């Protein structure tokens, strides 16, 4: 115990951890279906000083 | 294509002043839209089974 | 094995030796002390494995 | 800009004959590339297509000659011109990234250099990428850049600096906006003699939004949104650029220039992420996968470049940036592609480090073998009746490169890359590079230990425990050093590998050294004792071969003496040695069973 | 006594000889009652009424007078070897009068045999030596040696090295720009030769400056290497303890098998081996208390979650408080660029010197000092946090950069440019490796700047 | 997991 106390002074925690190579997200991205919708020139009207 | 052509005509009538070193956003978007239009039609022509 | 363990785990061997040497005695309970001892390379009067 | 000029002047070709500037500009671009990118990997060969259009017109004979002169200029000089640019940018970005990392505060005043650098490098990469795949080579080295990884790596360095010291850039430019900019802007607005209400409302809005900013908000880490302010400047450009506009921008060029500077400042606050995508996105590699992987291999096989091999899996994070909401059908395919590539890259980086370590272990095992007593026989004889380990380490000149030098350098270089970043997120999946190495080290070590046993059933051959232990210890020494290069716990690696070897089967149901030696001592050594060829010498504390007429291929004493059995105990420990005895007692049970028959009889 | 009259490399022979004595004790103990071998050893080692034995003390004595100043580390092979003749500092040891063979290995023949066996360990210092050193010193011996090495490093850094650093810093050119590529590599080599002439010609640059740095470097390497040996020693101790401390390895799992349902079964197989529980079941309170303490000491090793090399470096940085190392504040309020007032700049000049090719039959800096010299120089740079600016502002790195561009090759001041840049590249690779390793083990507030302020407010 | 034996 005396010997270990003497060398303990010269030590500090070696912050090492262990994880997985790949960690998937909790919720995988949902496949969004394609739906055709016409060009709309009003979608920016509420951004900044818009003009209706 | 139709919307782009209509917008291109409106810009002709409005006789817009363009200078990349002044109205950067206006000029950049104007050139970007034309090139997109151009490359789109070129790309389309490469789809040999479109007919 | 015994010499190797006394070198790597002296503190464990120290307790194993003292524990085996100073037993009273029942047999079934002695085989348990002997099985532990022999696993540390300690020579036993009765061989548990045998 | 190059696509603008090339396609643009073709669409208003008339100006090419009446304006010298337009022509010179057009020709300059025609000399810079041989093909353009329509979209992704779809390319457009300029000169051929351009000529075909002008040959079918009239007053453009002089333009046809321009195209042909530019075509040869590009084909002959453009390639080398870009090559030299990539060399310059490698030095430039390297020094830039390093200086910034030393003084992160410089990311404030020098923010522009970061995005200039990224843009320049990005352009050169995409230019090389499409010309390499579409242009025939004059020489074997045409369009080949074996140092491409370095350029990409330092792009990532700059990207990482912006992500890490964002708040530093945010703070610096909210002060710039609320201080200098707000003053000069307001000063300029007040001096305008004419401006409709709409124009006035917007410009005043700029000032009020700018003066309402404070470093306090950055310290709180608020989420700024200047999209409205940026679109209003876009609107104001439209309102003041149309002819007969009350307030004409052509008469107030300084307003436009000042406003552009201010807009850039707002992006430095709330658009650092999007600015990275705009100036340095390389999702284009997703559509040049063949070249992507090729550039990777080249990087690994070149020690000086393998250092930057981490850049490739890092690029896999870019892939999602090439997707559009109007085409969700491709998004998942591109996603799976980035995950598959990132995993392959990290796996291959780990396997090469593994191989390098293996070769080093082999080298060290040789050095340890040279220390064994057997090699001193000569020295004994030469003294009875009448080189040196360490000589290999006596270096005269570093220019003299040993095999160990090469292996050591290749290892440190590659490990720098494996240890560069703790982890990376690709399509919401977290990858941890060092875990690839750890896994391969455990697997390889297990294979090497069993392999160094030199076991052979047919020939009844097996390694001397003392020599197996010697090699294993050499292995452990080399592996232990790996902690110098990679934030990895080699102790756990040791525990997993060695402790399983004390069992009759490892975690994979495979034979261990415990099972191998146990079988050999029984089916070979002890069996030949019963055959009368070997005897136990209590005098020597070992089993020794007898001078009989036999065909033994081993010396019992070299497998069963005090040093050997101790070496064996080192390898098998309590678990293994206990398993050994159990097998012994079984054979004894068999003998006792037969003895009882003789007693009953 | 034999060990006390030989160098550090003879410790392998000491260990083998001790093991023969241990065997002799065992053989004799079958018929005679002798003092425990450990008690005999500690008494002879004068380690009974004293904290450090004679072996530990001699190990330190040898480190101080032989290893540090005379050995050259080879990072590729992981071994130390002796320096060149003119740098070999001899220290006469009092010879030991040989006794009768039975007091050694047993006989004349055996003495010869073992003497030859251990002769393969006298021409270098590596893992086998460190392995023995760890075992003989133990925690207490290793600790005191490390503490004493720190005192040595502190003595050198704050002493002779500091003195020479302050001296050469004035000999250094006040300012030194990195010429544009345009000048060409040959011209740049000539420019550096002139600017750094007084450093190149400094008489005591190698005999004193490099020598002192090599000693510091070797001290650092010893600490690193000794800790690695200790880790290997601990992990092997733990592997043998596992069976008695209920630690099982992962078992293979066939079909219809659950590790949860199997690992617990295996744990029942080795239940009789679980020491502590057994003693708690059949042992006396005294036996139990002693078992718990021993079991705790056995399972708790440094390799389980502690390291030293980090603390070693941290304490060494505190030895560099003199203002000469970092110099005065930069004029531009950011960093020095052309000024030569930081240590890494002085190191750049020193690097310029040792990159210079020497005669075919002259000894090089690596053949004389080994890697220890560079471990010291890079350590000081890293601890001062000057490694980034060193990479950017280094003279040799600049020369290499330009030469690779213009591909020129001349002989400037008897310095073949090509060989010059080939050596620079080698030391560049070495420096990067060391700096990366140091930074790795060394594993907040950023100085921001104010944007231009309108004179109005 | 602090190691009291080393004075932690
Ligand atoms: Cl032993
Ligand atoms: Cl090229
Ligand atoms: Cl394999």
């Amino acid at each position: 115990k005396v010997a270990r106390r003497e060398i303990g002074i010269l030590t500090t925690n070696k912050n090492t951890s262990r994880t997985h190579k790949i960690i998937a997200p909790a919720n995988l991205e949902r496949p969004v279906r394609y739906i055709r919708k016409p060009i709309d020139y009003t979608i920016l009207d509420d951004i900044g000083h818009g003009v209706k | 294509k139709d919307h782009v052509c209509e917008l291109l005509n409106t810009i002709d009538v409005c006789q817009v002043f363009f200078d990349i070193t002044v109205n950067f956003d206006l000029t950049k978007n104007y050139l970007d839209l034309i090139i997109t239009y151009t490359t789109l039609m070129i790309l389309l022509s490469r789809i040999e089974e479109r007919k | 094995l015994r010499d190797v363990l006394s070198y790597h785990i002296p503190f464990l061997v120290s307790s194993i030796e003292d524990f085996k040497d100073h037993i009273p005695t029942d047999m079934k309970v002695a085989m348990n002390v002997y099985e532990l001892s022999s696993a540390a390379g300690l020579p036993c009067e009765i061989d548990p494995a045998l | 800009m190059e696509k603008w000029i090339i396609f643009g002047f073709i669409l208003c070709h008339g100006i090419l004959n009446t304006d010298a500037t337009a022509l010179n500009l057009w020709k300059l671009a025609l000399q810079s590339s041989s093909c353009l990118s329509l979209f992704r990997d779809e390319v457009f060969h300029i000169h051929k297509a351009a000529e075909d259009l002008f040959v079918n017109i009239r007053g453009y004979n002089k333009r046809i000659n321009d195209i042909r002169e530019c075509k040869e200029a590009a084909v002959s000089h453009a390639g080398s011109m870009h090559r030299e640019r990539r060399k310059f940018l490698r030095s430039a970005l390297k020094e830039l990234a390093t200086v910034l990392s030393d003084q992160p505060g410089l990311l404030g005043p020098k923010a522009l250099f970061v995005f200039m650098a990224l843009s320049f490098a990005r352009d050169e990469i995409i230019w090389l990428l499409r010309h390499a795949d579409n242009m025939p080579k004059k020489s074997a080295d045409d369009f080949i850049d074996k140092h491409i990884a370095e350029l990409i790596f330092y792009m990532e360095e700059l990207r990482a600096h912006v992500r890490k010291y964002g708040p530093v850039m945010q703070r610096y430019y909210v002060q710039y906006l609320s201080g200098f900019d707000a003053v000069v802007l307001n000063e300029l607005v007040q001096n305008l003699s004419v401006c409709p209400e709409d124009e006035s409302i917007i410009m005043s809005s700029f000032v009020n939004t700018m003066t309402s900013l404070s470093v306090k908000q950055v310290e709180d880490g608020e989420v700024f949104d200047f999209r409205g302010m940026r679109l209003d400047w876009f609107r104001l450009q439209a309102y003041t650029s149309v002819s007969k506009a009350s307030l004409g921008l052509a008469d107030h060029r300084e307003l436009g220039k000042m406003m552009n500077t201010i807009i850039f400042h707002t992006k430095m606050v709330d658009s650092l992420v999007e600015m990275l995508v705009e100036t340095s996105d390389l999702s284009i590699f997703c559509f040049y996968s063949r070249a992507f992987e090729k550039m990777f291999q080249q990087c690994l096989e070149l020690p000086s470049q393998s250092r930057y091999s981490i850049a490739f899996p890092l690029l896999c994070t870019h892939f999602m940036s090439c997707t559009h909401e109007l085409c969700p059908e491709e998004r998942h395919h591109i996603g799976d592609r980035s995950l598959s590539l990132c995993n392959m890259f990290l796996d291959e980086m780990a396997k090469q480090a593994r191989n390098l370590i293996t070769d080093i272990c082999t080298e060290q095992c040789t050095l340890s073998d040279q220390l064994l007593p057997k090699h001193c026989a000569k020295t004994i004889s030469q003294a009875v009746n009448k080189e040196k380990p360490g000589v290999e380490s006596m270096r005269k000149n570093r220019l003299v490169v040993t095999n160990l030098d090469k292996l050591h350098t290749a290892l440190s270089e590659l490990c720098f890359s494996i240890n560069y970043v703790p982890n990376m997120v690709v399509w919401e999946h977290t990858f941890t590079p060092r875990e690839y190495l750890t896994s391969h080290l455990e697997i390889r070590f297990t294979k090497s230990i069993v392999g160094m046993t030199m076991y052979n059933q047919a020939t009844q051959e097996i390694a001397k425990p003392s020599e197996l232990l010697t090699s294993v210890r050499a292995y452990m020494t080399v592996l232990q050093s790996i902690e110098n290069y990679v934030q990895i716990d080699i102790t756990r690696v040791f525990n997993n590998v060695l402790l399983q070897q004390t069992q009759h089967l490892d975690s994979h149901g495979e034979p261990t050294i415990t099972s191998l030696y146990t079988n050999w001592y029984l089916e070979t050594l002890l069996r030949q004792v019963s055959n009368g060829h070997i005897a136990y010498f209590p005098a020597m504390k070992a089993f020794v071969n007898l001078p009989t007429e036999n065909e033994l291929t081993f010396n019992a004493e070299e497998y069963s003496d005090i040093s050997e059995m101790r070496s064996l105990s080192e390898l098998l420990g309590p678990y293994g040695m206990k398993f050994l005895s159990e097998s012994l007692m079984w054979h004894i049970s068999s003998q006792v069973a037969e003895l009882k028959k003789l007693v009953v009889e | 006594g034999r060990f006390e009259s030989e160098d550090l490399t003879s410790i392998v022979e000491l260990d083998g000889l001790l093991e023969i004595n241990r065997m002799t004790h065992k053989l004799l103990s079958r018929y005679l009652t002798l003092d425990g071998f450990d008690a005999m050893f500690r008494e002879a080692n004068h380690n009974v009424s004293a904290p450090y034995g004679r072996i530990t003390l001699h190990v330190f004595w040898e480190l101080n007078y032989d290893f540090l100043p005379n050995y050259c580390y080879n990072g590729s092979t992981n071994r130390f070897v002796r320096t060149v003749l003119p740098f070999s500092q001899e220290f006469q040891r009092d010879k030991q009068p040989n006794a009768q063979p039975q007091y050694l290995h047993g006989s004349k023949a055996l003495n010869l045999a073992y003497s030859s066996i251990y002769g393969s360990y006298r021409n270098f210092v590596g893992p086998p030596h460190f392995q023995v050193i760890c075992r003989l010193l133990g925690y207490q011996g290793i600790a005191v040696v490390m503490e004493e090495l720190l005192k040595v490093v502190k003595s050198l850094l704050q002493g002779t090295i500091l003195q020479y650093v302050k001296t050469l810093m004035e000999v250094m050119p006040k300012i030194c720009r990195l010429p544009r590529h345009e000048y060409g590599s040959p011209g740049i080599l000539e420019f550096f030769h002139h600017q750094l002439k007084d450093i190149v010609e400094y008489a005591e640059l190698k005999t004193v400056c490099f020598q002192n740095l090599r000693e510091v470097g070797n001290a650092i390497l010893f600490c690193l290497l000794i800790e690695q040996s200790l880790s290997l020693e601990e992990v092997c101790d733990l592997l043998h303890a596992a069976p008695f401390q209920n630690i099982l390895p992962r078992v293979h799992v066939k079909e219809g098998e659950r590790l949860d349902a199997k690992m617990k079964r295996l744990e029942s197989k080795y239940a009789p081996l679980h020491l502590v529980p057994l003693i708690e079941r059949l042992g006396t309170p005294q036996q139990i208390a002693i078992a718990r303490e021993g079991d705790l000491l056995t399972k708790e090793r440094l390799c389980c979650g502690l390291s030293m090399f980090e603390v070693i470096l941290t304490r060494i940085r505190s030895f560099l408080d003199d203002p000469i190392w970092r110099g005065p504040l930069p004029s531009n309020g950011v960093m020095h660029v052309d000024e030569c007032v930081e240590f890494h700049r002085l190191w750049s000049a020193m690097q310029f010197v040792y990159c210079i090719p020497v005669g075919t039959h002259e000894f090089t800096v690596e053949q004389c000092f080994g890697d220890g010299l560079h471990w010291a120089g890079c350590m000081i740079i890293v601890l001062l946090g000057q490694q980034r600016r060193f990479a950017v502002l280094d003279f040799c790195y600049h020369l290499l950069k330009v030469q690779k561009h213009d591909g020129k090759d001349e002989i400037i001041k008897n310095v073949p440019l090509k060989k010059m840049v080939e050596r620079i590249r080698k030391f560049q690779i070495l420096n990067d490796e060391i700096i990366t390793i140091l930074d790795k083990y060394l594993k907040e507030h950023v100085r921001c700047f104010q944007p231009p302020i309108h004179q109005s407010l | 997991r602090s190691m009291s034996t080393f004075g932690k």
